[PDB]
């Protein structure tokens, strides 16, 4: 019934620079008493949430002055002032005007750094997991920024889409990088029927391919 | 400081119980209304319910109701929440938060991990991850720890037990055919590695497991 809609998904902003962030609910909530209960939450890499406001515009205790909160009925915004990098997570919208307390589905904020280009590493399966019957090959593309990033895996030249999974840490705070891991999982057997194996990196730093790649009859 | 510690979460059948704890500390707990609020593996968050000062009054989530119960024991200073009938949608996260009425919700619990699934708590199986013969770098190795086929979550993992923190990324686990995988890297000066003994130690509370894989040169 009510929803709490907030945009964007996701917004890239400069340390120093001021960061605006909307939730729409689709009903006012004012409540009974000609209050607006609508409240800011912050939840950073590993952490609970934290609030930051509440009834709209107030600050909770030791909040910096750079957070501030506007708006009525049904629009409001969460503004940063001066970015730090300490910002970074996601700021989440909640209102309990009305019952059910709902919140937002959140916003990422996320600190825009320049442009930086993986460091790729490939891993051939462990001898150990080779032994248990099971074989993942290991890509990590550490401390890059953007975040967007497309990683192929060719099996002696064939591109190989299935059984490939991507995963992503949050932004780092100490360098506003991400860092991602690109794993093949296949059976052993299939493993060792192949010779070639190569993770491919395309990312906007370069126009040409981070290629690691290695030959399972060497080292 | 304000204090709010959880327990009780972990693996339980579908259409199962549990009931959740929270003890509270460094405040008047009894002067409070008290919430639990929860966050779905897709990091959505859900309040739960919410239970009065006195425990007179109790709130709760449509998807919940009849199913889950808010209690409190303001003598021992504990929030309770007790589930049942549990199903797939109550996987999540469970945070118990002070409630200034309507001054938000203050302070929060670190949270405790609920799973309901039908399947079996599984160890982890720890596998290092070490560079080829010559293409180890040479002034910057990067090496991991790949961490396999485990049940439920969560799992910790730390490098020379947490005494090294700098340049490790952990990745969050991929949960597929009712198992968890997961790796982490951490990246070293060749003057430490393999000379100096670098190691991955993993922790699932779950099975009660505790592993600690060194990382070895590859014998070639
Ligand atoms: O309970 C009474 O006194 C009689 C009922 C009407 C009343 O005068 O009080 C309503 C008020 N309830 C209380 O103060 C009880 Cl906790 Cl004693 C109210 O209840 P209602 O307006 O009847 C329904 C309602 C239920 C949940 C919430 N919000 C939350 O539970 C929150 F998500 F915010 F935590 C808000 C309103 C309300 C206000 C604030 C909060 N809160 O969590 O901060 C909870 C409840």
């Amino acid at each position: 019934d009510l929803l709490m809609a907030q945009t964007p998904l996701s917004l890239p902003v400069s340390l120093g620079d001021q960061a605006s962030i909307s939730c729409r609910s689709s009903q006012s909530l004012v409540h009974s008493s000609g209050n607006t209960y609508l409240e800011w939450y912050l939840q950073k890499p590993g952490q609970s949430p934290k609030l930051l406001i509440y009834k709209i515009s107030n600050r909770f205790s030791g909040v910096p002055d750079r957070f501030s909160g506007s708006g009525s009925g049904t629009d409001f915004t969460l503004k940063i002032s001066r970015v730090e990098a300490e910002d970074l997570g996601v700021y989440y919208c909640f209102q309990t005007s009305h019952v059910p307390p709902t919140f937002g589905g959140g916003t990422k904020l996320e600190i825009k750094r320049a442009d930086a280009a993986p460091t790729v590493s490939i891993f051939p399966p462990s001898s150990e997991q080779l032994t248990s019957g099971g074989a993942s090959v290991v890509c990590f593309l550490n401390n890059f920024y953007p975040k967007d990033i497309n990683v192929k895996w060719k099996i002696d030249g064939s591109e190989r889409q299935n059984g490939v999974l991507n995963s992503w840490t949050d932004q780092d705070s100490k360098d506003s990088t991400y860092s991602m891991s690109s794993t093949l999982t296949l059976t052993k057997d299939e493993y060792e029927r192949h010779n070639s194996y190569t993770c491919e990196a395309t990312h906007k730093t370069s126009t040409s391919p981070i290629v690691k790649s290695f030959n399972r009859n060497e080292c | 400081e304000v204090m709010l510690v959880e327990s009780g979460g972990g693996l339980v059948k579908p259409g199962g119980s549990l009931k959740l704890s929270c003890a509270a500390s460094e405040f008047t707990f009894s002067t409070y209304i008290m919430s639990w609020v929860r966050q779905t593996p897709e990091k959505r968050l859900e309040w739960v319910a919410t239970i009065s000062s006195s425990g007179t009054y109790t709130y709760y989530r449509d998807s919940v109701k009849g199913r889950f119960t808010v209690s409190r024991d303001n003598a021992n200073n504990i929030l309770y929440l007790q589930m049942s009938s549990l199903r797939s949608e109550d996987t999540a996260l469970y945070y118990c938060a002070r409630r200034d009425y309507y001054d938000g919700f203050t302070y929060w619990g670190q949270g405790t991990l609920v799973t309901v699934s039908a399947a079996k708590t599984t160890p982890p199986s720890v596998y290092p991850l070490a560079p080829g013969s010559a293409a180890q770098t040479n002034s910057m190795v990067t090496l991991g720890c790949l961490v396999k086929g485990y049940f439920p979550e969560p799992v910790t993992v730390t490098w020379n037990s947490g005494s090294l923190s700098s340049g490790v990324h952990t990745f969050p686990a991929v949960l597929q055919s009712d198992l968890y995988t997961l790796s982490s890297s951490v990246t070293v000066p060749s003057s430490t590695w393999p000379s100096e003994t670098v190691t991955c130690n993993v922790a699932h509370p779950a099975s009660s497991t505790k592993v600690d894989k060194k990382i070895v040169p590859r014998d070639c």
